[PDB]
C-alpha cells in the first residue's frame, strides 16, 4: 500500500556512470593455482592428487602464465544512458 | 452527461440532509471559484468498465484468450445485440457486456446484476459448445487418419529441454566457479 | 457522439490493469490481457496502441499496463506464454472436478438458489469483509450500518410484537433466528443483491463437462499420458509428497514405494529428462489453484 | 424385411413432430432398404444371424471389413431409431425452414429441461443420470454438444460402464453380467461399434506384427538391430496398453443404451442445412424413456 | 430492537421507552392479546 | 558422474498447483527473483502499518523489538518503510519503553 | 468476414441448376446455401484472430499442423473444395448468357490426355473416369472428396479423401478410414507417413508437398441426396464428369511456359 | 499522456481516458479537410511540397506520397541551414528545368540558375517535436507549414496544424494519404487544364 516513493532527480547535464562494473571472467589459470594449494595443504605438496592438478598448471602455464586471455568486453550503458536520457527524464515541455 | 458549471443553490434544497441538518447558508465550497473546473479536460468514464473488470476478475483465463486491438472499420459494424454471437466479431467478455447494456436499454431486466447473469450464463452455453466442437473436431482428424508433427504438450517440452540444457551447462560452470571461489 | 464509440472501442475493452508486469511470486492465473498482432500489422509496429512497438520485439504477443507512462515508454511485456499453457491443459482435456461437490456453476438451477441454510457469516461479512484500514472499515462503516439499523427499529418491533409474541415474553434462544432472517429479507429486496467478485469455477480454463468419452483409433481411452519432467526428488517434508511438471502445470504425482533408481542414479537434475504421466484428477482450489494430480508409469 | 421392422415407422406415416412421410421414405427406408441389398449381396448367410453376433464373430478383418462395416451401419440406425417415440408439439412440416440466422441463436440447452425421465416414472435412469453428469442440462446439453460436433455420419451413446465378469473369463454370473459402474457419451463415426472390448488394441497388433516382420527381415539381411528403435517401439508399445489398460482388464465392454444419429441424410431432407441443431432439439423431446430404462442393467453400487 | 433486547449491556433506548410508557404500552398490548378471555 | 548436489540458489523450487512458463528453468529467472525478492512477508506481518497506533505498545518490548537492530538502534525509515507518523509514533514509543527499561 | 463469391450468370443457376448434374434445388442445397453456412461458421471460428484476414487456402495450410485448430482447418478445408467442385461444373465461366452463344463446347486438351497416357497404365480416359468412380464407391462410406491430382513427379494419382482433406497436404489427405479395419499394406504406408513427418526438423512439424488438384467432385450428400437420393451416388458422379467444364480443368494443367 | 500534457493544446483535447488525452475527432477532420485542399491548392499552382517524416518505418509513406503529389520528402535527418544555408548545403546538386506537364525540357542550366536556391512552397512534418529547427527554418523563411500536432506539441509553431496522434505509423499514414490523394488530385486538375482549356 504505502510503499516508500519514487524521488527524481534535477535536470542534469548528462547521466552516465565513471568506471562501469563490465563483466569479466578469471583465466582459472590462478583457479587452478588455489585448487592446487588446497591439495598440498591437505593432501601433501605434490601429492599425488595434486599431481593432476600440477599437470592442469602446466598447461595452463605452458604459452601464457595467465592462460588465454579473451573475452574482454565493455560496457556500453553510458552509451544507452546519453541516447534516451532526454526521453527518459521525464523533464517538463519547454 | 454531468454539467459542469452549475452550483446547487441553498434554496434549492429545501430539505433536510441524512443528518438531519437543514442547510441554511452556503459552505467553504460554494465560496470558492471553479475556473478550473470549466478549462480541466474532462475526466471520461463508462458503466461498462466496471463490467469489464468484475468480468476478467471473476475469469481469469479469460486473459489468456488474445485479443486484437487493431480495429477493421469501426463505423461499418452492424450489431443487432439481442443475440450476442455476431458475425465479424469473437466471442468475448465484450460480447458479455454489450449484452447486458442491451438488455439494460429495453429494460427486459432490472439491476446490473440479473442482466449480467442472464448474459453470463448464455456466454457460459455458448463456450461450452465450442470447446465440445472443438474437441470432436479432433476426434475426427485422428480417427479418419490424420497425421501430427508436433503438438503441444510436444512443443513445450521441446523448448523446456533447449532452455534445461542451457541451464545444465550454466550450473556446472558456475559449480565450478564456486569451488574456485571456496578453494581459496 | 465520440464518448459512445470510445466507449466500445478495442482499447476500452481491455480492463484497466496495473498488476506489475514482473511478479516474483506464485502464478495461479493470468494477470494481463494478451495481446496479438497480425503479420502484416507487426511488420509495420501496428499493435494498435497508442505508440508504435520498437522495431526489436519479434514476439506477435505482448501484455501491458499502460499506453503512455511519464518516460515517454509504454510498459509492456513481450510474453504470451498463458495462452498456450491453456491449450496444453486441453490437450490432456482432463475436466474439472468441483472439490467441495458443488454443482457445475455454468447452469442457473431454479432450485439451487431454494434450498438455503442461515447464513449469519454473510452478516458478518456485510461490514467485517471491508478487510481494510481501522479508522474506515471500523468506524466509518459501522456507523454507516448502525446508522441503517436505526431505520429499521420501528418496523422489528411491531413484526415481532405482532406475530412472535411467545418466543419474545419467553427470551428463546430462537429469538436470534428472527433478526437474521429480517436483515435477510432486508438486504434481500431489489437492488440488494450488489455484486460479488469470485472465480466462478475453471474461470475460463476449461469448459468441459465430465463424461464424454475420448475415442481413438486404438480404442477408447481408459487412461491419458502426458510426457512431463519430475521437477524434484526432495519432494515435500519426506511425506511421499512429490512435485513434478505436467504441460504447463505443476502437479502433484503419486509413488510407488522404493521409487525408481533413476533418481538415484542422477539427483537434483532429474528435470533434464522426460517420463510419462498418468493424470488420475484435476480438480481446482479457491484460489484459482489446480490440484491436479498425476501418476508415473514407467515400463516394467 | 420384418427383422429390421419398427412398429412406430410405418411407410407413409409420418413420425409425429419428426419428420414427415417424405422424411421417413428417405432417412429410414430407402437407407434399411439400401443397407440390406447391399448386405445380401455381399453375403447370403446374414439373415438368420443377428448383426450384433456378426459384429462379434467378424471384427478386426481386412477382408472382410465391408460386411462389418455394412452391418454395423445397419444395427446403429435401427438401435437409434428405436427409441424414438413422437413429440407431441410443432409438427415437422409445420414450423418454417430455417435460414442463416439460425446459426446466431444462443442455445438454451443450459436455461430449459424438458422431456424429464422422471415424467415417465423411470428413477433408476434418473439416479444413474444425475450421479455420472451431474445433471440432467448437463447430460443433455453434452449429448447435443457431441452429435452436432459430428461433421460427417456418426453416432453419441449413451453406454454404461459395464464392468467386465472377471476381464472376461466368466460370463452370465449372477448379476455380474448386468452390473455397470458408470455411464459415458461416446461419438461413434461412420460405423464403430459402441462397445469397444472388441477393436481395442487393433492398432497395437498391426504395430507389433510390422515389429516382428521388419526384424526378421532385418535378421535375414543380417542387419543388427538399432537399440533406440527398440526402445521408441517400446515406449509407443508402453503408451498403447496404457491407454486401453482398465483394472478389470482385457478392456471394459461399452452396452449401448440410447443413440442420436448424425448422418445428414437424416435431416437434410427437411429440416434443411441450417436445422441440424433444430433437428438435436426436437429429437430430445421425442425419446421413449421407458424403452432406454429397460436396457439399463443393475448397478455397481454394491461395493 | 432495543428495548426489548435481553442483553444486560443494553442502550438508551430502554431508557426512552421505559420513561414514555412504550415498553409499559408494548407489554401491556401483549398480555391483553394473550392473558385474559383466551377464548 | 558428475556429482548430484545442487546448491539452492542456482534450483528453482517450482510451487505446486502454479503455471510455469520454460523461462523459469533459465538461470535468467533465478536472477530476476533474486533483484526483484521482495519483504512482502513482512508487509502483511508488520501489524504496524496494519493500522494500529505504535504508542499503544509501548508496554510490549516484543513488539518494538522487531524495529530495533542488534544493540536497539532504531531502523531508518527506509527499512520500516511505515508512514511518518506511523514511524515517528514508533520511535517515541521505543524510547519511552527504554525509559521504563523494558529495554 | 467471410462471404460467398458470386458466380457468374448467377441468374440461370438460379432459376434451374446445373444441367445434367445437379437441379435447382439441389444447386441450391450446395451453393447459395450450406456455403452460406460454411462462411458464417468460419467467421465465426476465426474473428478476431489473425486466421480473418486469410483465404481459405492459406489458413487450412496453416492450420494443418496444430492439433487442436481442426475446427478452421476443416472449415477452410470444405469451402475450398466446394468453390473447386462448383467452378469445375460451372456451364459456362464466360458471361454470354446475352450472347446466347450455346455453341461453346469444352474438350480436353491434348495435354491432359498425353498425361492420363502418361499415368497409370496408359488407360483411356473412359476407363479412369469408371475405375475412379468404382473407388469413389468402395472406399468412401460416408461423405469425401474424390480428387485427381498432380504430383511433383508429373503423373496423376487418384486422391479418395473420406473427409474435409485437402491434397495439397498429404499428412491431412485424410484417404484411409481408420475406424473400420485395414490392411496390412494401408498401415504400412501410414506407418511410413508417421516416420517421413517425424523426420521433419521444422518447430511447427510440416512437410513439403505440392500435390494440387485438377478434378474435384463433392461426394457430400448435400450435393446428391436431393437429385439422387441414396445410394445412386455412382450415378451422380458419372453423370458429373460426362459434363465437366474442361476449360478450366485444362487451365489447371501446368502449361509449362 | 496527461502527465506530459501541454496545456497550451487544451481546445484540442475531448478529454482524458486511461491515462492518455483524447483528442477531439470533429476538430482533427475540419482542421484537416483545411489542410488538404490547402495541400491540393498548392499542387495545382504547381509548387513544391516537402513531406517530412524522421520517426522509424514512415518512409514507405512519405515516398509514395511524394511520387504520387511529383513533390519530394526527407526521410532521413533534417540538415540544419537546409532553407537558410541552402548555398551551402544544396549548392553542390543539380536541377532541372520542367514543363506545365511536369516533363523535363532537357535544356543545359547556366551556373547562376544551378547556384540559386529552390525554397519549398509547401512543408509537411509528421513529428514536429522533433525536427523543431526545421520548423524554425520554415518560419523564418516564410513556408507555411502543416503538421500533426499531439497533445505534446506547440501548435503556434505550424501555419496549418492537424490534431491528431504522431506515434502510430496507421496514423500518421492515414493522415499524410489523405493529404497526398488531394496534392494529386490538384496536379491532375492542372495536367488537364494545361491539356485542354
Ligand atoms: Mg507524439
Amino acid at each position: 500500500s504505502g510503499k516508500p516513493p519514487v524521488y527524481r532527480l534535477p535536470p542534469l547535464p548528462r547521466l552516465k556512470v565513471k568506471k562501469p562494473i563490465i563483466r569479466q571472467e578469471a583465466n582459472k589459470c590462478l583457479v587452478l593455482m588455489s585448487n592446487l594449494l588446497q591439495c598440498w595443504s591437505s593432501y601433501g605438496h605434490m601429492s599425488p592428487k595434486c599431481a593432476g592438478l600440477v599437470t592442469e598448471l602446466k598447461s595452463c602455464t605452458s604459452e601464457s602464465a595467465l592462460g588465454k586471455r579473451n573475452n574482454v568486453q565493455k560496457s556500453n550503458i553510458n552509451y544507452h544512458a546519453a541516447r534516451l536520457y532526454d526521453r527518459i527524464n521525464g523533464k517538463p515541455h519547454d | 452527461g454531468h454539467i459542469i458549471g452549475k452550483l446547487v443553490d441553498v434554496t434549492e434544497q429545501p430539505h433536510a440532509n441524512n443528518k438531519g441538518l437543514y442547510k441554511t447558508r452556503p459552505n467553504s465550497s460554494d465560496k470558492r471559484v471553479g475556473v478550473k473546473r470549466l478549462y480541466r479536460p474532462p475526466k471520461l468514464t463508462y458503466v461498462e468498465d466496471r463490467l469489464r473488470s468484475l468480468f476478467y476478475k471473476q475469469h481469469p483465463w479469460e486473459l489468456s484468450r488474445p485479443k486484437i486491438l487493431v480495429e477493421n472499420e469501426i463505423g461499418d459494424e452492424n450489431y443487432d445485440w439481442s443475440h450476442m454471437l455476431q458475425i465479424g466479431r469473437p466471442l468475448d467478455g465484450e460480447s458479455v457486456i454489450q449484452r447486458t447494456m442491451y438488455l439494460i436499454k429495453t429494460k427486459q431486466y432490472g439491476d446490473m446484476v440479473e442482466a449480467y447473469d442472464h448474459a453470463r450464463y448464455e456466454f457460459y452455453a455458448l463456450r461450452m459448445q465450442e470447446e465440445t466442437e472443438q474437441q470432436v473436431a479432433l476426434e475426427e482428424a485422428e480417427m479418419f487418419g490424420s497425421l501430427f508433427g508436433v503438438s503441444a504438450i510436444e512443443h513445450g517440452i521441446q523448448k523446456e529441454q533447449e532452455v534445461l540444457d542451457v541451464w545444465e551447462k550454466k550450473v556446472v560452470e558456475e559449480t565450478e566457479l564456486m569451488a574456485a571461489r571456496t578453494s581459496n | 457522439t465520440l464518448a459512445e464509440l470510445l466507449g466500445r472501442s478495442r482499447i476500452a475493452q481491455v480492463a484497466n490493469n496495473h498488476k506489475p508486469l514482473t511478479y516474483t511470486g506464485k502464478k495461479f492465473h493470468p494477470t494481463h490481457q494478451i495481446i496479438e498482432t497480425k503479420p502484416s500489422t507487426l511488420y509495420r509496429q501496428e499493435w494498435g496502441l497508442k505508440s508504435a512497438i520498437p522495431s526489436k520485439i519479434k514476439s506477435r504477443y505482448l501484455v501491458y499496463n499502460d499506453l503512455d507512462t511519464l518516460e515517454r515508454i509504454t510498459t509492456f511485456e513481450p510474453r504470451g506464454g498463458t495462452q498456450w499453457n491453456r491449450l496444453r491443459f486441453q490437450e490432456m482435456g482432463v475436466p474439472i472436478v468441483s472439490n467441495i461437490g458443488r454443482q457445475n456453476p455454468f447452469f442457473k438451477y431454479i432450485s439451487r438458489p431454494e434450498d438455503e441454510s442461515h447464513a449469519k457469516l454473510s452478516l458478518f461479512k456485510e461490514m467485517k469483509g471491508d478487510t481494510d484500514i481501522s479508522p474506515a472499515a471500523m468506524k466509518k462503516r459501522l456507523k454507516k450500518i448502525t446508522a441503517l439499523i436505526r431505520s429499521f427499529q420501528d418496523e422489528f418491533k411491531e413484526w415481532l410484537v405482532e406475530n412472535h409474541p411467545d418466543e419474545l415474553k419467553l427470551n428463546s434462544n430462537k429469538l436470534e433466528d428472527y433478526v437474521v432472517k429480517f436483515l435477510n429479507k432486508k438486504l434481500e429486496t431489489k437492488t440488494n443483491k450488489k455484486f460479488n467478485t469470485e472465480i466462478i469455477g475453471t474461470g475460463g480454463l476449461s469448459y468441459s463437462l465430465p463424461g464424454k468419452l475420448k475415442n481413438s483409433p486404438n480404442g477408447v481411452i481408459q487412461r491419458t499420458v502426458v510426457p512431463g519432467r519430475i521437477l524434484n526428488v526432495v519432494k515435500e517434508n519426506n511425506d511421499n509428497k512429490w512435485l513434478a511438471a505436467i504441460g504447463g502445470f505443476v502437479a502433484d504425482v503419486v509413488f510407488f514405494q522404493s521409487p525408481p533408481s533413476s533418481f538415484n542414479s542422477m539427483g537434483d537434475f532429474i528435470r533434464m529428462k522426460t517420463f510419462l504421466f498418468e493424470i488420475l484428477e484435476a480438480s481446482m482450489e479457491k484460489n484459482g489453484s489446480v490440484s491436479m494430480h498425476a501418476r508415473l508409469l514407467e515400463p516394467q | 424385411s420384418t427383422r429390421y421392422a419398427l412398429e412406430h415407422l410405418k411407410e407413409g406415416a409420418p413420425l409425429k413432430g419428426l419428420f414427415s412421410i417424405e422424411g421417413l421414405q428417405k432417412a429410414w427406408f430407402d437407407r434399411v432398404k439400401y443397407l440390406d441389398a447391399k448386405l445380401n449381396d455381399c453375403t447370403n448367410e446374414a439373415q438368420q444371424k443377428p448383426l450384433e453376433t456378426l459384429i462379434h464373430e467378424n471384427s478386426k478383418s481386412a477382408s472382410k471389413k465391408h460386411i462389418v462395416n455394412y452391418a454395423s451401419s445397419l444395427y446403429n440406425l435401427k438401435f437409434s431409431m428405436s427409441s424414438l417415440q413422437g413429440c407431441i408439439r410443432t409438427p415437422p412440416e409445420e414450423c418454417p425452414r430455417l435460414g442463416p440466422e439460425a446459426l446466431l441463436q444462443t442455445p438454451d440447452f443450459n436455461r430449459t429441461i424438458s422431456n424429464e425421465p422422471l415424467t415417465t416414472g423411470n428413477e433408476r435412469l434418473q439416479a444413474a443420470l444425475i450421479s455420472s453428469f451431474g445433471s440432467l442440462m448437463e447430460f443433455r446439453t453434452l449429448l447435443i454438444n457431441s452429435n452436432l460436433a459430428i461433421s460427417g455420419d456418426g453416432f453419441t451413446w449413451l453406454v454404461a460402464r459395464r464392468q467386465l465378469d472377471k476381464r472376461a473369463m466368466r460370463n452370465d454370473m449372477p448379476n455380474r453380467d448386468i452390473e455397470y459402474d458408470k455411464l459415458f457419451i461416446l461419438n461413434t463415426y461412420n460405423a464403430g461399434t459402441p462397445f469397444n472390448f472388441s477393436t481395442s488394441g487393433v492398432m497395437n497388433e498391426l504395430n507389433n506384427q510390422y515389429t516382428n516382420m521388419e526384424k526378421q527381415r532385418a535378421k535375414e539381411a543380417g542387419n543388427l538391430e538399432d537399440s533406440e528403435m527398440t526402445a521408441k517401439q517400446a515406449k509407443t508399445k508402453f503408451i498403447y496398453e496404457t491407454q486401453q489398460k482398465g483394472f478389470s482388464g482385457k478392456e471394459v465392454s461399452y452396452i449401448p443404451l440410447l443413440a442420436i444419429d448424425a448422418s445428414p441424410k437424416t435431416w437434410l431432407t427437411d429440416y434443411g442445412v441450417f436445422g441440424k441443431r433444430e433437428y438435436l432439439e426436437r429429437v430430445w423431446d421425442s425419446i421413449e424413456w421407458k424403452i432406454v430404462e429397460s436396457r439399463l442393467p443393475q448397478r455397481t453400487k454394491i461395493q | 430492537m432495543g428495548s426489548l433486547s435481553n442483553e444486560k449491556f443494553f442502550d438508551i433506548s430502554l431508557v426512552d421507552s421505559y420513561l414514555n410508557k412504550d415498553l409499559k404500552n408494548i407489554s401491556n398490548k401483549i398480555d391483553s392479546k394473550l392473558n385474559p378471555t383466551s377464548n | 558422474q558428475q556429482t548430484k548436489k545442487i546448491d539452492q540458489s542456482l534450483s528453482k523450487k517450482l510451487p505446486k498447483g502454479t503455471i510455469y512458463d520454460p523461462f523459469d528453468f533459465s538461470m535468467g529467472r533465478i536472477h530476476l527473483d533474486r533483484k526483484y525478492q521482495a519483504n512482502k512477508n513482512s508487509n502483511r506481518n508488520d501489524i504496524m502499518k496494519s493500522g494500529a497506533n505504535p504508542l499503544e505498545f509501548y508496554a510490549r518490548p516484543r513488539i518494538l523489538s522487531r524495529y530495533v537492530t542488534s544493540t536497539g538502534r532504531i531502523q531508518h525509515r527506509d527499512i520500516t518503510g511505515l508512514s511518518a507518523k506511523n514511524q515517528r509514533r514508533l520511535s517515541k514509543a521505543i524510547r519511552r519503553c527504554q525509559a521504563i527499561g523494558l529495554m | 468476414i467471410h462471404v460467398v463469391p458470386k458466380l457468374p450468370n448467377s441468374k440461370a443457376l438460379l432459376q434451374n441448376g446445373v444441367p445434367n448434374i445437379l437441379s435447382s434445388s439441389g444447386f441450391k442445397t450446395v451453393w447459395f446455401d450450406y456455403q452460406r453456412y460454411l462462411c458464417d461458421k468460419l467467421t465465426l471460428a476465426t474473428a478476431g484472430q489473425s486466421l480473418e484476414s486469410y483465404y481459405p487456402f492459406h489458413i487450412l495450410l496453416k492450420t494443418a499442423g496444430n492439433p487442436l485448430q481442426s475446427n478452421i482447418f476443416n472449415l477452410a478445408s470444405s469451402i475450398h473444395n466446394n468453390h473447386l467442385f462448383v467452378e469445375n461444373i460451372l456451364p459456362s465461366a464466360v458471361e454470354h448468357g446475352t450472347n446466347s452463344n450455346a455453341v461453346v463446347k469444352t474438350e480436353p486438351s491434348r495435354l491432359f490426355l498425353s498425361k492420363i497416357k502418361d499415368s497409370f497404365n496408359g488407360s483411356d480416359w473412359e476407363v479412369v473416369k469408371e475405375e475412379m468412380i468404382y473407388r469413389a464407391e468402395n472406399e468412401v462410406l460416408g461423405q469425401g472428396w474424390l480428387f485427381l491430382v498432380e504430383n511433383n513427379e508429373k503423373k496423376l494419382f487418384i486422391l479418395t479423401s473420406n473427409n474435409n482433406g485437402t491434397p495439397y497436404y498429404f499428412p491431412r489427405n485424410q484417404s484411409f478410414d481408420l475406424n473400420s479395419a485395414i490392411s496390412i499394406d494401408e498401415f504400412a504406408t501410414l506407418k511410413q507417413m508417421k516416420e517421413l513427418i517425424g523426420k521433419s526438423t521444422k518447430l511447427n512439424g510440416k512437410v513439403q508437398d505440392w500435390t494440387m488438384p485438377i478434378i474435384c467432385v463433392n461426394l457430400w450428400d448435400h450435393a446428391y441426396l436431393h437429385d439422387y437420393g441414396v445410394g445412386n451416388r455412382s450415378k451422380y458422379v458419372k453423370n458429373v464428369l460426362d459434363n465437366l467444364n474442361w476449360s478450366v480443368v485444362n487451365n489447371r494443367i501446368f502449361s509449362g511456359i | 499522456s496527461t502527465s506530459l500534457w501541454r496545456s497550451s493544446t487544451q481546445s484540442y483535447i475531448y478529454g482524458e481516458y486511461k491515462g492518455i488525452h483524447i483528442i477531439d475527432l470533429n476538430q482533427t477532420l475540419s482542421y484537416l479537410k483545411r489542410a488538404a485542399k490547402v495541400v491540393e491548392g498548392v499542387s495545382e499552382s504547381g509548387g513544391i511540397i516537402l513531406f517530412l517524416g524522421t520517426r522509424q518505418g514512415q518512409k514507405r509513406g512519405l515516398e509514395e506520397a511524394a511520387k504520387k503529389t511529383h513533390g519530394y520528402y526527407v526521410s532521413t535527418r533534417w540538415i540544419p541551414g537546409t532553407l537558410t544555408n541552402s548555398t551551402e548545403i544544396s549548392g553542390i546538386w543539380e536541377k532541372q528545368e520542367i514543363d506545365s506537364n511536369d516533363n523535363p525540357t532537357e535544356r543545359a542550366l547556366s551556373p547562376n540558375e544551378t547556384s540559386k536556391q529552390v525554397k519549398p512552397d509547401l512543408l509537411v512534418v509528421l513529428n514536429p517535436t522533433e525536427n523543431r529547427n526545421a520548423l524554425l527554418e520554415a518560419i523564418k523563411s516564410r513556408v507555411p507549414t502543416i503538421a500533426i500536432i499531439d497533445t505534446d506539441s506547440e501548435p503556434s509553431l505550424v501555419t496549418y496544424p492537424i490534431p491528431g496522434n504522431d506515434d502510430s505509423l496507421r496514423s500518421v499514414n492515414f493522415l499524410l494519404g489523405v493529404l497526398a490523394r488531394a496534392g494529386q488530385r490538384g496536379l491532375q486538375n492542372r495536367l488537364a487544364r494545361n491539356n485542354e482549356k
